[PDB]
C-alpha cells in the first residue's frame, strides 16, 4: 500500500492519469483551475509506485506524489 | 526489368546552412540548448538515422553514404600505414635480415 | 479591479520549493477568478522536466 | 642546504647520476655510424641532457640524499636563500595566466546575457567578440581590483536557494 | 561561406583549434627552451 | 444509465497458441485479472505476454493475472484500435470485482459525481516536518 497524495498546486491537465500504469489515478470536480478538475487517487491499494505520475505533472514542485510504503502483493507487482 | 536503377536526382542542396545549425537532424535538438543535455543527445542520436525520420528510403540514403564515409575514412588509414611503412619504416633493412 | 501584475512585466519568484526561487522571469498572464494559482509566469531557465512555465500565487509573487 | 638538503652543484650522487645517463646514452650510441642520424640524435640527446644538468646547477637547485633537485615551496625560505624561481615565481606567473583565463570566460559569459538566446552563443563563440575580450583582458587584476571594490563582482543574495 | 565560417566557430571546431594553438605554441616553447624545471633568467 | 456490466465466461478468447508468459500458480490461489471488449473486426493485437493474438468479432475473453497487464493491453486497444475495453478481478471463490471504468466514464475525463479521495487542500512545500510525526505508533510520511 503505497502512499499517493496530491496537492492544490494541480491544473487538471490529466496527464497523470493517462500516464498511470494501473489506473491508480481519476478526475475529480474542483474549482480551483481553468479545466475545473483535479485528480484523486481512490486506488492506491493497487499502485505499484513506479511514478509515471510524476514524470508527467508540469507544474513545478510536482503536484502528484508517491510515498513508497509497505509493499503487498499487488505493489510488488507479482505474477507469482 | 524489375532490378534496376533507381536514384533520384538533387534531394539534398550541397550547403554549409544546416552545419550552422547543430541538431538540425531532430526535432527535439534543433531548438537550440537550454541543458547540457542538449549537446549529450546532440553526439548521441547523431547517427541514429531511424529516429531521425521515418522515411525509410531517407534512411536508406543516410546509411549508403554513411557507408562511404567509414570507407573513405578506413582507405586513409591504410594509406597511413602504407606512407608510414615507406617514409618512417626499416621494411628496406627488414627484408635482409628478418 | 485587476488583481496580480500587469500582462508582460517582469516579477520574481518567492516560492522557496519552486525551481525557479530567487528567480526573474515574465507573467504572461493573472487569472482573474477565484484561482487559488493565477498568475502564470515564463522562464528561460527551463526545470528538470524542461517545463518552463508555472502558475504561482498572489503572495508568492513580487515585481522587478 | 635548508633542510637537511645540499646544492646540486654540490653533491656527488646529482653527478653520479648525471654520469648513469651518459652512461646509458653512450652504450646506446656505440650501435651506429658517426654519421647516422639515429647516432646524431643520440648526441644531440645528450647535448640536451649535459646542458640540463649545467643548467639545474646553475640555478642554484637544492638536491638531497638521492640527489635530485627539490623545491622548496615556501616564501620567506626561498626569497631568503634565493630560491623564488622554483616556487614563488611560478605561483604568480601561473596566477596571472589562471585568472585571465577566468576574466576573459567571465566577461564572455557577462557580456551575452543581454541578448535574444544566449544558449546559441555558448554553441557559436562569437569569434569577433570573443577575442576582442581575449585580447583587452591582460590587465585583468587591474580590472577586477576595482570591480572588487564596487559590489559587482559578488551578485547578491538574488542567488538561488533550497530552504534556509 | 557565412555559414561555413558559422561552422569554423561552433564549440568543438574552436576547442580542436584553440587546443593546437595552446599546445602548438607549449610545443614550440618546449623546443626552443629545452626543459624548463625552474625559471632561469 | 450506465451501472456495473456482469460476465459469462461463454464469449470467445482470441485465437492464440498458449504462451509460457501467461498465467502461473497465483491465478489459483490468489487472483487472476480476465478483460473483455467487443471488437468490430478480425485484426491481429500483441499480447502483453509476449507473441500476437489475432481478435476475432464480437465479445474476446482474455485472462492475466496482473492489473498492469490488462491495463497494458487496452492502453493498445484504446490508442490503436479505439475500442472500449474494461476488466474484473476474478478470486478462486468465484467472486469478481468490476475495475476499470469504475464509474464509466474512463479515468481521464470528468464524471461529476466520483469522490476526491486522496488530496491534500496545501501545497506540497508546505508539509510538516518530521520532527512533528515522529512516534505516531509505526513510520510515518509527514505527507501522512
Ligand atoms: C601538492 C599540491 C600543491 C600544488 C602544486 C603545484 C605545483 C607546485 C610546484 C611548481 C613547479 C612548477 C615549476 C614551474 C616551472 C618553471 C618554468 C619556467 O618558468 O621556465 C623558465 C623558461 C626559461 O627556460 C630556460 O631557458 C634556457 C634558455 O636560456 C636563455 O638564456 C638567455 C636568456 O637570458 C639567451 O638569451 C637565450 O634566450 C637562452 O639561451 C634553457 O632553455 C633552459 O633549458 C630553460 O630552463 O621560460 C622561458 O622559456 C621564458 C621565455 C619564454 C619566451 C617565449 C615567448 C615567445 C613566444 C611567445
Ligand atoms: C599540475 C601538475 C603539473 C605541474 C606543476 C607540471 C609542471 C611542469 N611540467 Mg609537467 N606534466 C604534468 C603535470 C604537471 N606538470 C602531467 C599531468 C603530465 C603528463 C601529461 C606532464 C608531462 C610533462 C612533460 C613531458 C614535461 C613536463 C614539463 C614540466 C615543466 C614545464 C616546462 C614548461 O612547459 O614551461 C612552460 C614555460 C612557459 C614560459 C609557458 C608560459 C606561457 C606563455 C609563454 C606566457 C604568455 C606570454 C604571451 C603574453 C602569450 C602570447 C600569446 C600572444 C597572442 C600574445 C614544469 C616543471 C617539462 C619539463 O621540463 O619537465 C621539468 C617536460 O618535458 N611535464
Ligand atoms: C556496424 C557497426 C555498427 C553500427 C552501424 C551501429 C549503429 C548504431 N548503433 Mg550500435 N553498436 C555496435 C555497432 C554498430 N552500431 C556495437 C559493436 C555495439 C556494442 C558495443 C553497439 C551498441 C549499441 C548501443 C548500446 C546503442 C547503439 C546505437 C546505435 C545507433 C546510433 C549510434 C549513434 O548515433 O552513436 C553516435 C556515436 C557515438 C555517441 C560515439 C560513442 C563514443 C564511444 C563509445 C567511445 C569509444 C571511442 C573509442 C573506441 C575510444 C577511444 C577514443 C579516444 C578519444 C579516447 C546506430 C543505429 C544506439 C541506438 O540505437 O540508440 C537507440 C545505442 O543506444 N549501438
Ligand atoms: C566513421 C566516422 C563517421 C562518419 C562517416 C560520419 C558520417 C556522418 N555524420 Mg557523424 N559523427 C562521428 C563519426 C562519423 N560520422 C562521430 C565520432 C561523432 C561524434 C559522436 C559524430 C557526430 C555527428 C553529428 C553531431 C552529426 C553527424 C552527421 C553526419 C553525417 C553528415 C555527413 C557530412 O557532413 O560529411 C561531410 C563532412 C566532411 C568532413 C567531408 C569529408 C571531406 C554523416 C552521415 C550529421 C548528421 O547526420 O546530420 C543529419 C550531424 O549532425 N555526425
Ligand atoms: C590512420 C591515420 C594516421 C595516423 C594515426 C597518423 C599518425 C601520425 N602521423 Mg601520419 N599520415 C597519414 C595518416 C596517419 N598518420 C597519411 C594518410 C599521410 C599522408 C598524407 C600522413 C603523413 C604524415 C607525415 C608526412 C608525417 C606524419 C606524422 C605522424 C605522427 C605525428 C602526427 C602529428 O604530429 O600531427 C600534427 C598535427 C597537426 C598538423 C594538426 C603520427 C604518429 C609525422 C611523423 O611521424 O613524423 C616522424 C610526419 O612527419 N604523417
Ligand atoms: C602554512 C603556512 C606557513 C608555514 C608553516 C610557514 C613556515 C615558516 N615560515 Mg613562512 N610564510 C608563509 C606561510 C608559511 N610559512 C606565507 C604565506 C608567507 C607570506 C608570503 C610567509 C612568509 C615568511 C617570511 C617572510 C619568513 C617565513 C619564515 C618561516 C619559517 C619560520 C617557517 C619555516 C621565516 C624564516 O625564514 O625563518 C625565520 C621568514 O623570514 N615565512
Ligand atoms: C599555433 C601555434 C604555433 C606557433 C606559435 C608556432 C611557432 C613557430 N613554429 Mg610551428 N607548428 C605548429 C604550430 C605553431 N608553431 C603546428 C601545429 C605545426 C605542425 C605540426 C608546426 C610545424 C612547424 C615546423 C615544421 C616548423 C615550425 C616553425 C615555427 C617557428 C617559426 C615559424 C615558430 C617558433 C619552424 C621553425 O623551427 O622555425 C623556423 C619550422 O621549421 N613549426
Ligand atoms: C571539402 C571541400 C570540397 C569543396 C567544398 C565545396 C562544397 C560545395 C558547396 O556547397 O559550395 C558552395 C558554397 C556556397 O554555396 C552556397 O552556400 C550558401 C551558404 O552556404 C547557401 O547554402 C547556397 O545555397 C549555396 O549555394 O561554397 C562555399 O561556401 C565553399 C566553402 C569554401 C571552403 C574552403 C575550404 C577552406 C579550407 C578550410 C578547411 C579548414
Ligand atoms: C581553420 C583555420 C584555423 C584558424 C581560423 C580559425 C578562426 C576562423 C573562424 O572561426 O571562422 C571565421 C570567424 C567567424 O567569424 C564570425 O563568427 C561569428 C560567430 O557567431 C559568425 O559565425 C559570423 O558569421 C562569422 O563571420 O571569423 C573571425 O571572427 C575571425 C577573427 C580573426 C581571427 C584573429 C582574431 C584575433 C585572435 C585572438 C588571438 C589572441
Ligand atoms: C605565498 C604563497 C603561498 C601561500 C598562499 C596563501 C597562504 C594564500 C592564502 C590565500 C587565501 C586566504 C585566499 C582566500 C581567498 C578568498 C577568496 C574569496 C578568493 C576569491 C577569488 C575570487 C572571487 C576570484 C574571482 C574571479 C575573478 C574576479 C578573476 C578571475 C575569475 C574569477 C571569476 C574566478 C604558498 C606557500 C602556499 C605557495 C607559494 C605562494
Ligand atoms: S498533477 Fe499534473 S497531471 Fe496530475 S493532475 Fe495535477 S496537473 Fe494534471
Ligand atoms: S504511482 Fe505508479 S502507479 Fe500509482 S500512479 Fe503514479 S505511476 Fe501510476
Amino acid at each position: 500500500a503505497h502512499i499517493v497524495k496530491i496537492y492544490d498546486t494541480c491544473i487538471g491537465c490529466t496527464q497523470c492519469v493517462r500516464a498511470c500504469p494501473l489506473d491508480v489515478l481519476e478526475m475529480v470536480p474542483w474549482d480551483g483551475c481553468k479545466a475545473s478538475q483535479m485528480a484523486s487517487a481512490p486506488r492506491t491499494e493497487d499502485c505499484v509506485g513506479c511514478k509515471r505520475c510524476e514524470t508527467a505533472c508540469p507544474t513545478d514542485f510536482l503536484s502528484v506524489r508517491v510515498y513508497l510504503g509497505s509493499e503487498s502483493t499487488r505493489s510488488m507487482g507479482l505474477s507469482y | 526489368k524489375k532490378v534496376k536503377i533507381a536514384v533520384d536526382r538533387n534531394p539534398v542542396e550541397t550547403s554549409f546552412e544546416k552545419w550552422a545549425k547543430p541538431g538540425h537532424f531532430s526535432r527535439t535538438l534543433s531548438k537550440g540548448p537550454n541543458t547540457t543535455t542538449w549537446i549529450w543527445n546532440l553526439h548521441a542520436d547523431a547517427h541514429d538515422f531511424d529516429s531521425h525520420t521515418s522515411d525509410l528510403e531517407e534512411i536508406s540514403r543516410k546509411v549508403f553514404s554513411a557507408h562511404f564515409g567509414q570507407l573513405g575514412i578506413i582507405f586513409i588509414w591504410l594509406s597511413g600505414m602504407y606512407f608510414h611503412g615507406a617514409r618512417f619504416s626499416n621494411y628496406e633493412a627488414w627484408l635482409s635480415d628478418p | 479591479k485587476e488583481v496580480g501584475p500587469k500582462r508582460g512585466s517582469l516579477v520574481k519568484i518567492l516560492r522557496p520549493e519552486s525551481y525557479w526561487f530567487n528567480q526573474v522571469g515574465k507573467v504572461v498572464s493573472v487569472d482573474q477568478s477565484g484561482v487559488r494559482y493565477p498568475v502564470v509566469v515564463r522562464f528561460e531557465n527551463q526545470n528538470y522536466a524542461g517545463v518552463t512555465t508555472n502558475n504561482y500565487a498572489l503572495d508568492e509573487v513580487v515585481a522587478a | 642546504d635548508i633542510a637537511g638538503l645540499t646544492p646540486c652543484s654540490e653533491s656527488k650522487a646529482y653527478a653520479k647520476l648525471e654520469k648513469k645517463e651518459l652512461k646509458t646514452l653512450e652504450k646506446r650510441l656505440k650501435q651506429y655510424e658517426a654519421d647516422s642520424a639515429p647516432a646524431v640524435a643520440l648526441k644531440a640527446t645528450m647535448e640536451r641532457t649535459k646542458a640540463r644538468f649545467a643548467n639545474y646547477a646553475k640555478a642554484g637547485l637544492l638536491c638531497g640524499n638521492d640527489g635530485l633537485p627539490h623545491l622548496i615551496a615556501d616564501p620567506g625560505l626561498a626569497l631568503k636563500y634565493g630560491h623564488a624561481g622554483e616556487v614563488f615565481i611560478p605561483t604568480f606567473g601561473f596566477l596571472y595566466v589562471a585568472g585571465y583565463i577566468g576574466y576573459v570566460g567571465r566577461q564572455y559569459l557577462i557580456a551575452v546575457k543581454g541578448e535574444a538566446k544566449p544558449t546559441d552563443k555558448e554553441i557559436i563563440i562569437d569569434v569577433p567578440l570573443a577575442t576582442k575580450l581575449a585580447w583587452q583582458g591582460a590587465g585583468w587584476p587591474l580590472a577586477a581590483v576595482q570591480e572588487l571594490q564596487r559590489g559587482t563582482l559578488l551578485e547578491k543574495e538574488e542567488n538561488i536557494t533550497v530552504s534556509p | 561561406m557565412k555559414d561555413f565560417t558559422t561552422y569554423l566557430s561552433t564549440a568543438p571546431v574552436i576547442a580542436t583549434i584553440w587546443f593546437t594553438f595552446t599546445a602548438g605554441l607549449l610545443i614550440e616553447i618546449n623546443r626552443y627552451f629545452p626543459d624548463p624545471l625552474v625559471f632561469s633568467f | 444509465a450506465w451501472t456495473v456490466p456482469t460476465l459469462n465466461p461463454d464469449t470467445p478468447s482470441p485465437i492464440f497458441g498458449g504462451s509460457t508468459g501467461g498465467l502461473l500458480r497465483k491465478a489459483q490461489t490468489e487472483e487472476f485479472y480476465v478483460i473483455t471488449w467487443e471488437a468490430k473486426k478480425e485484426q491481429i493485437f500483441e499480447m502483453p505476454t509476449g507473441g500476437a493474438a489475432i481478435m476475432r468479432q464480437g465479445p474476446n475473453l482474455l485472462k492475466f493475472g496482473k492489473k498492469e497487464q490488462c491495463l497494458a493491453l487496452t492502453t493498445q486497444l484504446r490508442n490503436k484500435f479505439k475500442l472500449t475495453p474494461c476488466f474484473y478481478r476474478v478470486f478462486p471463490d468465484g467472486k469478481v470485482q468490476y475495475l476499470h471504468p469504475a464509474d464509466g466514464v474512463y479515468p481521464e475525463k470528468v464524471n461529476a459525481g466520483r469522490v476526491g479521495a486522496n488530496q491534500n487542500m496545501r501545497r506540497i512545500g508546505q508539509n510538516v516536518n518530521p520532527i512533528k510525526v515522529k512516534f505516531s505508533g509505526r513510520m510515518m510520511s509527514p505527507a501522512e
